[PDB]
Formats: C-alpha cells, structure tokens, sequence
RNA sequence: GCGGGGUGGAGCAGCCUGGUAGCUCGUCGGGCUCAUAACCCGAAGAUCGUCGGUUCAAAUCCGGCCCCCGCUACCA
RNA sequence: AUGCCCCGAAACCCCCGGGCUACACGCGCGCUACAAUGGGCGGGACAAUGGGUGCCGACCCCGAAAGGGGGAGGUAAUCCCCUAAACCCGCCCUCAGUUCGGAUCGCGGGCUGCAACUCGCCCGCGUGAAGCUGGAAUCCCUAGUACCCGCGCGUCAUCAUCGCGC
RNA sequence: UUAAUUGGAUUCAACGCCGGGAACCUCACCGGGGGCGACGGCAGGAUGAAGGCCAGGCUGAAGGUCUUGCCGGACGCGCCGAG
C-alpha cells in the first residue's frame, strides 16, 4: 500500500502558526491546547521544515498542554495525498 | 446503407469465403500476416473459438494473444484480451474484420494533470534545497 | 465527407486509433514529452 | 452653493492642445550568479460610472442620469 | 574481483502479457526553413578513408516505385560495395505566405522478424500548420584552420537528425 | 499522471552521458505461473521411496496439478543445521 507517518503509538500531528524563536513552534492541534514542539538532533542537518508543512511530533504525558517533538516531515507528495484517505481534516488548517 | 459491405461482398457471402481467397481484400500488413501462417498460440484460440461457435464450449474465451487478426468467424460473439493486468471484454461487430485484436483493449489510464512542484521551473529548484 | 466519414467508422467500435482522433492528440506513435506544445504556460511562484 | 471622484491587484497621472488608456510598487516567465537579495528583459492584467449629444472620429468637449461621496450645523 | 549486514523455498532460476515510447508545463544539444547570395525540369564534370564467407553481389529478366525470380566472381592491390554532393549550360517562375516552407492527417502497395495494435522501416496519390531575419543575454574558431556539401565504419535480423574517421 | 511509468549523474567537470538507436531477450520495473537445498543428521524405505507418460479437466498455455493407471529401481526439505 503506502508507508505514511501515521499515528503510531502515540504520535501527534503538527500543523504550526508561528517560530517565537530559537527552535519553539506553536502548533494547531486539533486538540485544542497550545502546544509548543521542539527538536531532535538527528534531522536539523538535511531537512527544513516551515509553516503550512503538517508534520508528525510526538507529545509528552506532562501536563498535555505544551508538548510535541519533531521526528519526521512530510513531503509534498504526502500533504495532500491524506485527504482522500480523510486521516485528517483540513478545516483544522482554516479555522 | 443498413447493410455492410466490405469490398461489395456481404458478411454470408464472404462467410463462406476461404482463406486465400479473402487475404486479396484486406491491407497489406494482414495480408502478409495470413500468409506466413498463423502462430502455435493462435492455433490453439482458433480450435477454441470454431468449437464455440458450433455448439460447444459455452465459457468465457480468454487470450494473451493480442495480436489475432479479427476474422468472419469471430463476428458475433465476444471475447477477452489481457491489458496488462486484467481481462476485458470486446463485443465483436463486423467493421472490425482487418483490425488487430488488441487494437480495442487500451493500455494506459488516460492522464490529468495535477500541478507543478518543486523543480519544475528554474524559480523554485535551489530555493528549497537550501 | 470521404475522410470525416473514415474518421467516425473508427469513432464507432472505439479503436486505439479514434480515441486519438477525438481527443486532438498525435495518432501516428510520435513521443510527447518535450515537442506538440499546443496549450498555454503554467506557472508555480515568483 | 450644490459640486466633485467616477478608469488593470492597486497609486495616480493622462484633458483645455481629440486618432497609443500612461509611468511606478505588485503578478508569472526568462537572464546575470557557486546560490539568494538588488539589477536587465518579455508578456498578462482596467479597455475610462453609464445613456446621450458634439465630433469623420473622444478618459481627452460636455450635458442627462446610477454609485461613492464632498467642503458644512438646532437657525431663540 | 571483493569484506560486513539482510533474502535463502525467497530479494535465487525460467516462461507468457504489459512499462521504460505516458503529457496543462520549464530547460540543454541539434535538424529543416523564413526564399532570387533561390525553387523546378533536361543535360555535362571530377574523390578518399574503410568493409565482405551467418557475408559482399557484378550480369540477365519481370515491376511506375519500394522491391521480386535467377545468378557468374570473390577466404582479397584480382571479384563486389563504388559512374558522390555542393559546381556548370539551357528553358519556366519574378518578390508573393508564393511554383517559398513541408509539419499534421486519409487511402493503397512492400521488406526484416517466432511476433509490427500498444511501438519498426520503406514507397504512390491527395490535404497543405507555425514561420517574412530573432529582446536582454551567450558560444566556437589563428591556415589547408573556420564556414558550406556529400561518403565510410560502429550499434545491426530490420531502423542514424548520433559517435568516430574521410 | 500511473498497477509500473526501474535506476546513477546537477556549475565549470549532469543533460545524442552510462558506448543507453529498449517490440520478445537486454531488465534491474508492475500482473500471473512454475522449478532450485553439494553435505551431516530426523520421521520413512526392495511388501517397494526419489523420480517419469498416451487421453481429459483447471488454466492465457501447459502431465504444472487432479481424473486415469502405466513405468522406473534405491534413496529420503514431510523435519534441523548448513550451502
Ligand atoms: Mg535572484
Ligand atoms: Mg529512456
Ligand atoms: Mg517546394
Ligand atoms: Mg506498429
Ligand atoms: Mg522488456
């Protein structure tokens, strides 16, 4: 079939408004809770992520109110090839 | 103008017609095709349509063989073909007699096209590989 | 009329040869990547 | 007092002196560069608020009108 | 050729049919033209490198043309490919989207092949698209060299707008 | 875009390049079908293993399987390690 982020485990989906700075992304869960996702090592070498770009992180049991960590992207081959599926709504990309 | 006709010869009257006899009212490709003989493998489907036209053998013909020349036998009944993947079915009228059989099962899903990406124009090539 | 009426016969039994033919394409096994550029530019970004 | 603005995604030119709807930030494409910003080139985009007159012929002369308006206050 | 890690009744070995030939689009290298420093028709001139026994075919005869039926001589300074094109003389056209340009399509005849629809190459009649000298930019060349015109090997059962030589 | 449109190369020094002019093969790619364990040991084996066919179904086509019964004369992926 296809080989997809998925949820597994206990993933999370990041869709991100803004970079306050120094590697803090606020995402847009639809979830609720402002979430705050940080960075692993292993990937700010060959990847580069923006806004607009869902994404898959992964939240921490802590408080679940600001949680998330990168640790994988999405291509633009993917982004939209999971509507169809509808894995995901994207009327939690506008509102 | 209900009737067909192929080259002033109607379908019964060149139904009865033989084999080399026909070949002088059909193109050059067939013609030449007709006469270094037919294929082991479209031996085989023609003793296996003749049976189904006689009384015999009610059950679906199937094929590989895309490559059969449509002949005054085979008007009428329907046979397969294999596109690839898959049998699909072509109802055979007369006006088809000279084409190639698999000349009717396409072979590639008509194509509609998305939008451009990353690369397909100098303006967004080195922009995104950092 | 002889050569539009020798163009639908082969419209009728839907021959690989009148797909072509109706959908104002090559009909004699040219390639198609890079010439036959009938249309108009699409753009991405600037 | 009644009059003005009526026009590309926009900002305003552009009248009287009538025949290119005009220049700039923007938009997509191409150059230059190891690559990005700046710089050079090409096309696309209102077709003048609208009826009407003048006019061989109109944003270009103006009127009728549809819209947005606009400089302005209790008048015991 | 080869170390380490995975496949091990499979990611190993064979067979039939499809794909690499899909097409709103951006780009690199080339071929043909936008005509008179030319297009057509009939005549006249002159090369070199190389290759051939699973193959090269003179000569005769059928066909309008592609091609077909016979078939000497050749294991090579002997026989064959192999009387090149740009060039010249004579007649038609007279500055026009044309007697320029030949893409795109219809019908009919053939060759190679175990098999030509997807997707091979070649011939005859017909239809006749953009194109009237090219914006900013950018490439190659110092002498038998650049430009212009044809030929031979390779790949090869058939197919050269390519590579390497003349 | 597709079931697959197999991969490597991205300034000079990637794009008629991999001698890459791919109908089958070449082939590494999608759909389908069938074969392959030198060698040591295990269930079993001359009361006859491994192993092979005229004809007919299934099948795109096939003793590939099954129907049918003929033959061949010693070994054995039905089990473990290895290769
Ligand atoms: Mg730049
Ligand atoms: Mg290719
Ligand atoms: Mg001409
Ligand atoms: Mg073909
Ligand atoms: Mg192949």
């Amino acid at each position: 079939v296809i080989r997809v982020p998925l949820p597994e485990g206990n993933q999370l989906f990041g869709v991100v408004e803004q970079a306050l700075g120094a590697g803090w992304m606020d995402v847009r869960c639809e979830d609720g809770k402002i979430r705050r996702c940080r960075i692993p090592g292993k990937l700010r070498r060959r990847v580069w992520i923006r806004v607009g770009d869902l994404v898959i992180v992964q939240p921490w049991p802590v408080q679940s109110d600001k949680r998330g960590d990168i640790v994988y992207r999405y291509t633009q081959t993917q982004v939209d090839w999971l509507l169809r599926k509808g894995k995901i709504t994207q009327e939690f990309l506008t509102g | 103008r209900k009737e067909f006709r192929y080259r002033g010869y109607t379908l019964e009257q060149l139904m009865n017609m033989s084999l080399e006899e026909l070949a002088k009212l059909l193109p050059a490709r067939q013609r030449r095709s007709l006469k270094r003989g037919l294929t082991p493998e479209q031996k085989k489907l023609l003793r296996k349509i003749r049976l189904a036209k006689k009384g015999k053998y009610n059950k679906p013909i199937r094929t590989h063989c895309r490559d059969m020349i449509v002949l005054p036998e085979m008007v009428g009944l329907t046979i397969y073909v294999h596109n690839g993947k898959e049998f699909v079915p072509v109802e055979i009228k007369p006006e088809m007699i000279g084409h190639y059989l698999g000349e009717f099962a396409p072979t590639r899903k008509r194509v509609q096209h998305g939008a451009p990406g990353i690369g397909a124009t100098r303006s967004s090539m080195f922009v995104a590989v950092k | 009329m002889a050569i539009r009426e020798d163009i639908m016969r082969l419209r009728r039994i839907r021959a690989y040869r009148g797909i072509r033919h109706e959908l104002g394409l090559p009909v004699r096994g040219q390639r198609t990547r890079s010439n036959f550029r009938r249309g108009q530019t699409v753009g991405v970004s600037r």
